[PDB]
């Protein structure tokens, strides 16, 4: 029992970039956005200063 | 024990059937080559429900695959789990149906019906006790709708006692893949109203929305779309497959939910649904499941129940939980939203518990209910049907197959009666 | 398992057919000699040992075009019985190719097409190519359809023809051939697609990056459209569409079969490096008035039919979002009679590129087939052109002397007039 | 922290921007060299050393106007990349500025605009300037907005454009480019403000006492309006309004998004000493049609609602004592379905004067932005003018030759009629 699930392996391998790899970029960017959000608090504190 | 025969029709049915038997194999722990490599003796209690046993320690599922063209069958013949499927169970034609409902019913459905009925009878009389039939089909017109309703009638003639529970994917009423949907859907409902006992409606558009909002999938594949539907089917039959603190079979569901013979269409849903990342932070409890079950965004039917009112509601659970928690949650959700339930039916919420949860999730649930919100779907397809019938476009194909236009008026009259009945019972 | 058979009439059909079968052999991995260096049964047959044969027959009344295939590299593939060549062509005369000379070879051709269908069990469909301007293409196609209509009955007969261009022309008697052909296809043809060389030249120049295309490049573009249409029968997909599916969906009546074609992306092999061309990108490009291969105004043409065949890595949700976005456009007005108005076919097999070709290596592509009322614009142009010449009896003597009765001209004229009346009636609201 | 990007297209946009950035340099106290002799970050970037730099992009398809800034006094303030100049202008032709010449430079500017957004942490939206009659303002302006709609999506794209005057006209083809531009802005633009030169000429003569103004004087009055618009973002104030607060209150109705503008008190430096200029006085001056920046009478139609902005000494209760009297005026036609209609904004930074200016050192001032059905009067005049050209096809050949398809001419005409239907449908009552 190969041909459809092999196509499914091919089909999910192409979706793999719309899968997992979409998530690695967004959660890494969210982590960097937290480092950005905290310098926002630092810089708004500088503007408060 | 208490057996069920599974029938799959056409492109949509076979694809769902493949996913369904994947999940069922995972539940019971069946290696795709046929050997049992499970982990619990509890899987062996009611493995007879869905499977026959072949000599040499191999199990053959009670699955019959039906089509008019070999394209879907050649897709499933190597499938992924198809080595379980018996080679003689594969029945197929040599002609693309064309999705002409008259063609699929009279021209080619009749020729194949004799062969499918005998193949059905092979597994029907090979079980200690048949209890009901399971059918998966789409309301397209060629084989899922036309041939499916024909076999449903023939099985009703053969087995008046048994339960004909069919799963239906209605054409999506904003975007769907053929212009002849209003004709085929109108005729299919007409046959399904009288002959079927339980009809489950699932919409592709709501399936897309659930994947985005809850599953956070960038692009919903047909694979995961069929996976959610397979989970719903397995949860429905999980009570028969494993013990529980309060059991509920198909007949118990049918008697409880259906007040009147015609009004028996059902909306289904599943919980818990969680994204791949945030499942670690969730505190999954019974109130969490209840909130997800009654949430209007977890309903895989694109008909907001808040517009209408509820008539009956059912809840299934899988896992070890306290029965008082389930009872209190059902009472709270019933009393908190009295504006959405009929006054003349007290205790509108049914409950059920299963001992073993699905693999991967410590606790799970399934929601099936009946509401008057179905009036929107029928009205939408009726308005589409009215336009096409007024212009009498596309009807020459159906006339050439021998279907006379007076049959369309009967089908519309039946839907108008169903729409009126739903309207008056809301009061 | 499931089988298709093709017939090619005229040099336009043969040269288009030449390009198509090189496309299939590269797609299926078959050397020109016919041995491998699957879907094969749809188009090819295994002759034992290690050689294949195509399910095609090439017919023309002149030997030059057929002899070119006999002398070419692809001569080893084809069967000598499949190559049928006449002696003298119709000389751009419908009457000459219909009665005097077409009847000489019609019986021989019908034998070979029926004989090859005996080996072809799971059969549903025919593919026929025509050149409307040429006398042989229109005349022989009329007689061939008349015979095939009664010999086979309810069988899917689909044609891929070249419509005369609104201004570009190569024959002065072209309007006479087109109207007489239109009179016979309108009853004997289940559904036939047409393209015009004028828009093919225009698209090959603007979106594609060819300064001066020849017929070879245009044939390659046509072959890609054919390959996309037949992709469903050869490869698995999320939504496969059969020949019978197209016939039911595309037409709302009997005589309004004529669809129009659109293919995207059509970007060249050089400029395509810069664009990802997502689902939304290609979907929007299809409905551009410039991407049509028929020079018709979509503003005057309402839509009551559409078919969106995608090829490559495509997810159905993105199609659902793209189609929903398209429907919101006010400029693209569907008819009131067609709420849904869509067929979609998604297939996991990417398109194919040919060495020495002109198309880009696109990961995903979509071919479009729709029916619009704008085709009635072209019918008026042909009708007026026919009326101008027939008013003074420009070329009556040639057709009359070749066995055609004079009274057939008003009969076809009335047949075309009824077709235009039908288009106006159907397009009107109610 | 919170920032705005201003981009200018056409000669009108550039010289309007020249006046606006002159005002900002004086208001914040930044020398023309970029050094100092706060809210700076909203309009400027602190590059180190002692220098700042505006967040602006100047675009025109011809170097004359841009090189004036390059050779002008302010040249050291701007970044050389921000100044983008083409080779040859669009010649007041929409087709030339959109398809042929506009696409030669479109991707160069978008990189420049997007690069500025990278340094811009708290970006809110855009300010865009046009001249409807200009070829670059309309042809290139349409192409820029269509790209920016898909480049950024949910960002507030506000526009401030120069409309053709009711009778004063400098270009014959002005109605053609105006309507073709209207279709593009009406969908992609978030909101677009309205001003015209003819009303400016009358106001600059009556209220300000100038016999014979130039484009220089008109630009500075435009400069004050945009400063009061942005005052709530930059300086302190009890009530602030921004681009999630201006857009919703002012123009909610999907296609009714065209407001009108006004400013008060507008008075010469000689006479301003003799009045007291209470909040009641300046507020009453706004509602007179004579002060309208657009030569349309609100009495002809109905006020939908307004949006008033005060600066400087203004006291809160004084506003609500002045504006409560507005309802008592019968002539100010508020429909019953808009019952509140008076968004408020108060800022403590007074207006700023310019050397060689035309305004007085008024301690307090007010700006007005309202939508009214009276703007449908302006659209009717443009519509009637266009039909007179298009019935006899007065200028079609110029547009078609430059890549424009003729089918767009009725389509843009159709959209304007639908827009006119929208305004009349809004004027309906229940
Ligand atoms: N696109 C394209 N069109 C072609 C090609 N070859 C011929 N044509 C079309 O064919 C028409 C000329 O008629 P023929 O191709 O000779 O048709 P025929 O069946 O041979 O008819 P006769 O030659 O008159 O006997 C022209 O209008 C062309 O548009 C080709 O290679 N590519
Ligand atoms: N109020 C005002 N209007 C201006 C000014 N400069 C140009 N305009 C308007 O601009 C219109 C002419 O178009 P252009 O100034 O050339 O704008 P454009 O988009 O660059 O047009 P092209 O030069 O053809 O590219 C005139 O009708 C004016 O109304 C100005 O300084 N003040
Ligand atoms: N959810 C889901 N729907 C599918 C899938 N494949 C096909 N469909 C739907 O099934 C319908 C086609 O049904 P079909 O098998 O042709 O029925 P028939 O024409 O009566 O034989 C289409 O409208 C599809 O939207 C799938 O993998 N998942
Ligand atoms: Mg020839
Ligand atoms: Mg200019």
């Amino acid at each position: 029992m190969t041909q459809r699930v092999t196509r499914q392996m091919f089909e999910r391998r192409y979706e793999q970039r719309a899968r997992d790899e979409a998530m690695y970029s967004i959660y890494q960017s969210k982590i960097k956005a937290e480092q950005k959000d905290r310098v926002q608090q630092e810089t708004d504190e500088r503007s408060a200063l | 024990v208490r057996e069920i025969v599974h029938i799959q029709a056409g492109q949509c049915g076979n694809q769902i059937g493949a996913k369904f038997w994947e999940v069922i194999s995972d539940e019971h722990g069946i290696d795709p080559t046929g050997s049992y490599h499970g982990d619990s003796d509890l899987q062996l209690e009611r493995i007879n429900v869905y499977y026959n046993e072949a000599t040499g320690g191999k199990y053959v599922p009670r699955a019959i695959l039906v089509d008019l063209e070999p394209g879907t069958m050649d897709s499933v013949r190597a499938g992924q789990f198809g080595q379980l499927f018996r080679p003689d169970n594969f029945v197929f034609g040599q002609s693309g149906a064309g999705n002409n409902w008259a063609k699929g019913y009279y021209t080619e459905g009749q020729e194949l019906c004799e062969s499918i009925l005998d193949v059905i009878r092979k597994e029907a009389e090979s079980c200690d006790c048949l209890q009901g039939f399971q059918l998966v089909h789409s309301l397209g017109g060629g084989t899922g709708a036309g041939l499916g309703t024909l076999l449903l009638n023939k099985l009703r003639e053969e087995y008046p006692d048994r339960i004909l529970s069919t799963y239906s994917i209605v054409p999506s009423p904003k975007v769907s893949d053929t212009v002849v949907e209003p004709y085929n859907c109108t005729l299919s409902v007409h046959q399904l109203v009288e002959s079927a006992d339980e009809v489950f409606c699932i919409d592709n558009e709501a399936l897309y929305d659930i994947c985005f909002r809850t599953l956070k999938l960038t692009t919903p594949t047909y694979g995961d779309l069929n996976h959610l539907v397979s989970m719903v089917m397995s949860g429905t039959t999980c009570a028969l497959r494993f013990p529980g603190q309060l059991n509920s079979d198909l007949r118990k569901l049918a008697v409880n939910l259906v007040p009147f013979p015609r009004l028996h269409f059902f909306i289904v849903g599943f919980a818990p649904l969680t994204s791949r990342g945030s499942q670690q932070y969730r505190a999954l409890t019974v109130p969490e499941l209840t909130s997800q079950l009654f949430d209007n965004k977890n309903m895989m039917a694109a008909c907001d129940p808040r517009r209408g009112v509820y008539l009956t509601a059912s809840a299934h659970f899988r896992g070890r939980m306290s029965s008082k928690e389930v009872d209190e949650q059902m009472l709270n959700i019933q009393a908190r939203n009295t504006s959405y339930f009929v006054e003349w039916i007290p205790s509108n919420v049914k409950s059920a518990i299963c001992d073993i949860p699905p693999r991967g999730l410590k606790m799970a649930a399934t929601f099936i209910g009946n509401t008057t919100a179905f009036r929107e779907l029928f009205t939408r397809v009726d308005s589409q049907f009215q336009k096409m019938y007024a212009r009498r476009a596309f009807i020459h194909w159906y006339v050439n197959e021998g279907l006379e236009t007076v049959e369309f008026d009967e089908a519309r009259s039946n839907m108008t009666d169903l729409i009126q009945e739903y309207e008056m019972y809301e009061t | 398992m499931r089988e298709v058979i093709s017939i090619h009439v005229g040099q336009a059909g043969v040269q288009i057919g030449n390009g198509c079968w090189e496309l299939y052999c590269l797609e299926h991995g078959i050397q020109p000699d016919g041995q491998l260096p699957d879907a094969f049964n749809t188009f090819f047959s295994e002759t034992g040992a290690g050689k294949h044969v195509p399910r095609a027959v090439f017919v023309d009344l002149e030997p030059t075009v057929v002899d070119e295939v006999r002398t070419g590299t692809y001569r080893q593939l084809f069967h000598p019985e499949q190559l049928i060549s006449g002696k003298e062509d119709a000389a751009n005369n419908y009457a000459r190719g219909h009665y005097t000379v077409g009847k000489e070879i019609i019986d021989l051709t019908l034998d070979r097409i029926r004989k090859l269908a005996d080996q072809c069990t799971g059969l549903q469909g025919f593919l026929i190519f025509h050149s409307f301007g040429g006398g042989t293409g229109a005349g022989f196609g009329s007689l061939l359809l008349e015979r095939l209509s009664v010999d086979y009955g309810k069988k899917s007969k689909l044609e891929f023809t070249v419509y005369p261009s609104p201004q570009v022309s190569t024959a002065i008697v072209e309007p006479y051939n087109s109207i007489l052909a239109t009179h016979s296809m309108i009853d004997h043809s289940d559904c036939a697609f047409m393209v015009d060389n004028e828009a093919l030249y225009d698209l090959c120049r603007r979106a594609l990056d060819i300064e001066r295309p020849t017929y070879t490049n245009l044939n390659r573009l046509i072959g890609q459209v054919v390959s996309s249409l037949t992709a469903s029968l050869r490869f698995d997909g999320a939504l496969n569409v059969d020949f019978t599916e197209f016939q039911t969906n595309l037409v709302p009546y009997a005589r309004i079969h004529f669809p129009i074609c659109s293919y995207a992306p059509v970007i060249s092999a050089e400029k395509a490096y810069h664009e990802q061309l997502s689902v939304a990108e290609i979907t929007n490009s299809l409905f551009e008035p410039a991407n049509m291969m028929v020079k018709c105004d979509p503003r005057h043409g309402k839509y009551m039919a559409c078919t969106l065949l995608y090829r490559g890595d495509v997810v159905p949700k993105d199609v659902s979002a793209a189609v929903a976005t398209i429907k919101t456009k006010r400029t693209i007005q569907f008819v009131d009679w067609c709420p849904t108005g869509f067929k979609m076919g998604i297939n996991y097999q990417p398109p194919t590129v040919v060495p020495g070709g002109d198309l880009a290596k696109v990961q995903r592509a979509v071919c479009m087939l729709a029916n619009t009322t704008a085709i009635a614009e072209a019918w008026s142009r042909l009708d007026h052109k026919f009326d101008l010449m027939y008013a003074k009896r420009a070329f009556v003597h040639w057709y009359v002397g070749e066995g055609m009765e004079e009274a057939e001209f008003p009969e076809a004229r009335e047949d075309l007039a009824l077709l235009e009346k039908d288009y106006d009636e159907v397009a009107a609201e109610s």
